[PDB]
RNA sequence: UCAAAGUUUAAG
RNA sequence: GUCUACGGCCAUACCACCCUGAACGCGCCCGAUCUCGUCUGAUCUCGGAAGCUAAGCAGGGUCGGGCCUGGUUAGUACUUGGAUGGGAGACCGCCUGGGAAUACCGGGUGCUGUAGGCUU
RNA sequence: GUGCCAGGUGGGGAGUUUGACUGGGGCGGUACACCUGUCAAACGGUAACGCAGGUGUCCUAAGGCGAGCUCAGGGAGGACAGAAACCUCCCGUGGAGCAGAAGGGCAAAAGCUCGCUUGAUCUUGAUUUUCAGUACGAAUACAGACCGUGAAAGCGGGGCCUCACGAUCCUUCUGACCUUUUGGGUUUUAAGCAGGAGGUGUCAGAAAAGUUACCACAGGGAUAACUGGCUUGUGGCGGCCAAGCGUUCAUAGCGACGUCGCUUUUUGAUCCUUCGAUGUCGGCUCUUCCUAUCAUUGUGAAGCAGAAUUCACCAAGCGUUGGAU
RNA sequence: AAGCAUCGCGAAGGCCCGCGGCGGGUGUUGACGCGAUGUGAUUUCUGCCCAGUGCUCUGAAUGUCAAAGUGAAGAAAUUCAAUGAAGCGCGGGUAAACGGCGGGAGUAACUAUGACUCUCUUAAGGUAGCCAAAUGCCUCGUCAUCUAAUUAGUGACGCGCAU
RNA sequence: CGAAAGACUAAUCGAACCAUCUAGUAGCUGGUUCCCUCCGAAGUUUCCCUCAGGAUAGCUGGCGCUCUCGCACACGCAGUUUUAUCCGGUAAAGCGAAUGAUUAGAGGUCUUGGGGCCGAAACGAUCUCAACCUAUUCUCAAACUUUAAAUGGGUAAGAAGCCCGGCUCGCUGGCGUGAGCCGGGCGUGGAAUGGAGUGCCUAGUGGGCCACUUUUGGUAAGCAGAACUGGCGCUGCGGGAUGA
RNA sequence: GGCCCGUCUCGCCCGCCGCGCCGGGGAGGUGGAGCACGAGCGCACGUGUUAGGACCCGAAAGAUGGUGAACUAUGCCUGGGC
RNA sequence: ACCCACCCGACCCGUCUUGAAACACGGACCAAGGAGUCUAACACGUGCGCGAGUCGGGGGCUCGCACGAAAGCCGCCGUGG
RNA sequence: GCCCGGAUAGCUCAGCUGUAGAGCAUCAGACUUUUAAUCUGAGGGUCCAGGGUUCAAGUCCCUGUUCGGGCGCCA
RNA sequence: GUCUCCGUAGUGUAGCGGUUAUCACGUUCGCCUAACACGCGAAAGGUCCUCGGUUCGAAACCGGGCGGAAACACCA
């Protein structure tokens, strides 16, 4: 699929609608000091092997994509995580594909 | 070990065991699921009843008295 | 097993009758249901918003909601073993008025014309109704010409 | 101061 | 008698060809300065009123098609309930109640609401 | 070299696992989560490893408005131009198209072509569908915001409708001059609260390979491997019909195309009986029964001259052998 | 089992025991020895394949690679950086290491086979031999022989399911 | 320990014996102790590494409560029917109606052809077979249908109903709607039957099988699989010799 | 209908030793195992559901600590036999 | 109620099972033993006491306990639940 | 997920911010009687894609898509 | 029966949805040779197995046809 890179869409923080950066989200390196981390390595310590389970079955093949709409007006910036269907393709700004033309 | 896989078989007589009762019909039923605005707007005539309450007491008195007046005539 | 599907089994349900396809004729929407009037819903496939479920096709129930093109409408469902008055928003496209209740409500308004006259007369009227007796005793005049003899006719095979 | 180059009617 | 505008039900209103249309309307019609829009004033938009019912439209016509409604088909097909009925089975008959559909043959061929004309 | 950490290597050793459905299991499939039509007995609901198919996606527009058009196909015309290029007239109830399976739905549209757009945005509850009437997903009607579009009425919070999806725990991102971070205060950090995302397809969601003929235990006739039951497709045996063969002549003897049967000496189906066990092939030995008769007795037939013979009837009294592998 | 053939080891060693020890077995031993495998007297041979899985050899020329140590910013927890062992990768050897070892077409003046030729393909494409064997499905293979008669036996054949 | 058979290790070996942890765990076998009395099931639901088990609904029992009036002076409810009124796309029927299938001749240079025969060749003559069409004709459909039953599923058949008078609204609006409140006025509103309502605790069950009719797979089956009701299972008794 | 606590939306006013990124209210939705003139506590008996040996009997296993080479396996020492 | 006769009826119990007289298993015979317990926790029902309370423990005071390891009492009466 | 290679003309590869290198292959000229072999020249790069830094990027930067060797693995 | 794959000039094969369908051999035609072979230079030749679909477009992607070839067919 194929998004736009600017969206006149909600902004919260403001409370009108506003024009907005789209770009596409990413998981974040995975902090070490969580409390979910610390607790795993504490008990992932010493003898007893692997004590929590390991995931090892993946039936699907994509993520939802999810937009990340940062506000353009200044003074705000309120970023905003937006999702959208499944899909195996994805891309922004990618042309707007143009009826009625020639193929070859 | 095939099963049985699915029936209705003795349901049905099961079912009337203990009647299959209609849905028990009371006078006055709920405002749950009705049309928001609807409820804000009657909510608020029923919180106002009570202004104009001596008019309408006025009124129901002039209505007795007619209705004496009525009486009296007939007899 | 069968499919769960909302619409499955709905090819001939929600699928208008023989040359009455098109356009949905005005009146349907311009008709107006107040609170507790009595409603037959009939699915139809023109229009798809707000289309009833498979289940309350055919089945008949009382209006208490009414938004700007839909209408609640109370209706009873048998379960297995219990009904459940249950509240379904139909749009109106999907909607008639039942007239089971209109002979009923004549009836009302000829009981209170025949109770206010009669009154003053003293004679009091049948009110109720009674279900159709047996026929009377009647004459029947076989008048000059005696009735037609009916032999059983002689088969024969014709195919 | 050495590349490759095989064969030839039975019909006198 | 009938029309125009907006309609309801949506063929008894559809389609084909034929005839007839007073008055008012509806139209075709004649123009493109402006408005508007086209490759094109054909359509669309606008300004008109010299012609004409040719066409649309209306009314009628056709041993017309179609549609609508009766008969017939037929108490036939099918069918609720019943029997220690028949029949080797396939199936069939009876009782008890309910009861269709073609072909075939008739009739019909828009009704009507609100507002405004004309026939003064 | 010893002591203690770190990474590697380590069936030498340890522990454990090695799905489910299933006309026994295994192999094969997925009927394991969904959807269309049918089955389905004219409300709904309904089964099988029933039938025919589809799904894990696709779309910045193929979503949202508004405008304008009309599609498949055919006919008749027009330079090159032919069955097919482009233009024009006429007919055209949709026979096209609407991402995909199928069904419904759709014509001054839901199709096509333009114009502007982000209602695929933010937020409470109610309801429907599966239903236990719990979730999820998917949907319906509202209500409050902020917008789009249209002259406007209106329409629009994704895809014309029916499928395209995922809990706790953990992680990650976003949100508020928010709460806590503990004797008090400032700042990092961490923990909360609310909404997305990272997935469990065995799809209400363990983290998991074999083998055992060296085997074991609890059970099972809910389940196979015999017999015996039902069944008789298949095997065997037997009719009817008679187109042909039989030099000639349908029927002495046969008999196609068709058709009706019987049998349980075949093999399948099936799974009723038996798994706190009915000793599992053959041969030898011995008795008895059947006849669907090879021989023998008595007979009918011939394409029976005799001889040899096939065909049929009564018939199971008596026989039906010795060896090579 | 002898015979054959591989492999490790020159002792702070190979192989191995042990919970531990300046422990122990081989070892009162030293390569004509100790340890670990295969094959299985003699005779006669022992073909090709290092692509795969093993084993092994080399190593700043070098991808990654941990803890510590080194620098970095930070108020500090810290984060970031460079640095970089074995092992993987990279590159050689090895089959008496585990093992592996082909398929089409056309072709000879009767036909038939096919010496011969053409391709397509692997890491090679089964060499010497041997055979319906204790190994061959088809199978009671074919031919011979052995018997009056042989799914048996022997000898040949070889196309060899799958030597 | 094994010149290797998983051999041997005190009648024991693919891991000896003895005691303990130990009454190890078992969705699986087996058993489970007196009498009468009353009520009396289920083998179906969704979920489950679920299919010899649980969970959850269902079906059962127990305990009750709230009312009702045979104390000449009843309301409500139903595995009925009636009277109204909706819904339906199965049987049947249909295919000179769509979709798909399909026979035959009549008619048609429609198209055009491919093969002919008579033609140099010619919609010329004559046949022919292709597809198409004009009326007709034969036979069909679980996944076709214009039609369209029987049985069947909703509603409705009054006091929570009618009919007047007036107030409230931030909804809706030329005025009005629509709803909500007060205040009065009016009674049996089809047949037949029966006392209703309501709340807690709750066991067993979750292998089913059989017959009428309907019905899917299968040549069929004392086969496998659904529907409807009734049975058996839980149940004796008369009859069917015998027998769920 | 109303009240309380969470939560949202919208809005206009109050308060004072400390006028503040202070505190307090209002109207309308919506979450709560809430209030709306109390019904509990203790004891006893019954039924049900669990945790325990847990109705009774039943494994194949698993672990800890000990006894055995008088049989048999193999080595060594010392005797005997053919 | 002991025995015997006759007519009619009448298969062996227990058990799992859709289905047992079964060619399903357990059972020669008799005696004695022999399996829903106790503790804790919850829930609902019921009985009693008190009631916006209720409560009893734990402790203490009263005896050598014959009966008592009870019974009684406690600004502990309520720390506390 | 972390580190790092490579992606350049048909192919294989050089390239230090200021006509893109080498060799082969391609096509015209010699040589050949001709062909091949070989010598001479010519033609041919979206420098994988997009954005930035820069006066200027094939290179620096970041971000993607690949593409491989190693690390790594809590719904 | 299951699952799998492959059907391309005369032969054996390449082929990444837009090709003049690639290479080798074979074939024909020149030359070279006395002739032949080799050699050199030219040419010709595909129903892409069959039908239907998706696609703007299919030799390939998807479905079914007619062929062909491996593996499985186990416990009694
Ligand atoms: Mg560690
Ligand atoms: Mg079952
Ligand atoms: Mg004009
Ligand atoms: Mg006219
Ligand atoms: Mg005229
Ligand atoms: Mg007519
Ligand atoms: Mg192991
Ligand atoms: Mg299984
Ligand atoms: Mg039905
Ligand atoms: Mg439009
Ligand atoms: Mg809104
Ligand atoms: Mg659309
Ligand atoms: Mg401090
Ligand atoms: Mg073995
Ligand atoms: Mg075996
Ligand atoms: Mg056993
Ligand atoms: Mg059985
Ligand atoms: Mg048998
Ligand atoms: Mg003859
Ligand atoms: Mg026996
Ligand atoms: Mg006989
Ligand atoms: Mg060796
Ligand atoms: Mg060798
Ligand atoms: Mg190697
Ligand atoms: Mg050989
Ligand atoms: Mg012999
Ligand atoms: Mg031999
Ligand atoms: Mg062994
Ligand atoms: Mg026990
Ligand atoms: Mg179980
Ligand atoms: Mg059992
Ligand atoms: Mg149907
Ligand atoms: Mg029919
Ligand atoms: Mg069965
Ligand atoms: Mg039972
Ligand atoms: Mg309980
Ligand atoms: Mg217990
Ligand atoms: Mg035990
Ligand atoms: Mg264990
Ligand atoms: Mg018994
Ligand atoms: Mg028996
Ligand atoms: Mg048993
Ligand atoms: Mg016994
Ligand atoms: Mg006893
Ligand atoms: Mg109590
Ligand atoms: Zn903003």
């Amino acid at each position: 699929v194929n998004v736009p890179k600017t969206r006149r869409t909600f902004c919260k923080k403001c409370g009108k609608h506003q024009p907005h950066k789209v770009t596409q989200y990413k998981k974040g390196k995975d902090s070490l000091y969580a409390q979910g981390k610390r607790r795993y390595d504490r008990k992932q310590s010493g003898y007893g092997g692997q004590t929590k389970p390991i995931f090892r079955k993946k039936a699907k093949t994509t993520k939802k994509i999810v937009l990340r709409l940062e506000c353009v007006e200044p003074n705000c910036r309120s970023k905003r995580m937006l999702a959208i269907k499944r899909c195996k393709h994805f891309e922004l700004g990618g042309d707007k594909k143009r009826k009625g033309q020639v193929i070859q | 070990a095939k099963s049985k896989n699915h029936t209705t078989h003795n349901q049905s007589r099961k079912w009337h065991r203990n009647g299959i009762k209609k849905p028990r019909s009371q006078r006055y039923e709920s405002l749950k699921g009705v049309d928001p605005k609807f409820l804000r707007n009657m909510r608020f005539a029923k919180k106002h009843n009570k202004k104009g309450l001596k008019k309408m007491q006025a009124n129901n008195a002039k209505a007795m008295a007619a209705r004496a007046e009525a009486i009296k005539a007939l007899v | 097993t069968n499919t769960k599907g909302k619409r499955r089994g709905t090819r001939y349900m929600f699928s208008r009758p023989f040359r009455k396809h098109g356009v949905v004729p005005l009146a349907t929407y311009m008709r107006i249901y107040k609170k507790g009037d009595i409603v037959d819903i009939k699915g139809m496939g023109t229009v798809q918003k707000g289309m009833p479920h498979k289940c309350y096709h055919g089945k008949t129930g009382r209006v208490y909601n009414v938004t700007q093109h839909a209408v609640g409408i109370v209706v009873n469902k048998q379960v297995k073993g219990k009904i459940l008055a249950k509240r379904i928003n139909v749009r109106i496209e999907h909607i008639k008025h039942s007239k089971s209740r209109d002979s009923f409500l004549k009836r009302v308004k000829e009981n209170d014309q025949k109770k206010k006259e009669a009154k003053e007369k003293g004679t009091w009227v049948q009110l109720k109704r009674q279900p159709a007796p047996p026929r009377e005793a009647h004459f029947v005049r076989t008048n000059g010409k005696e009735p037609e003899l009916l032999e059983p006719i002689p088969y024969e095979f014709m195919a």
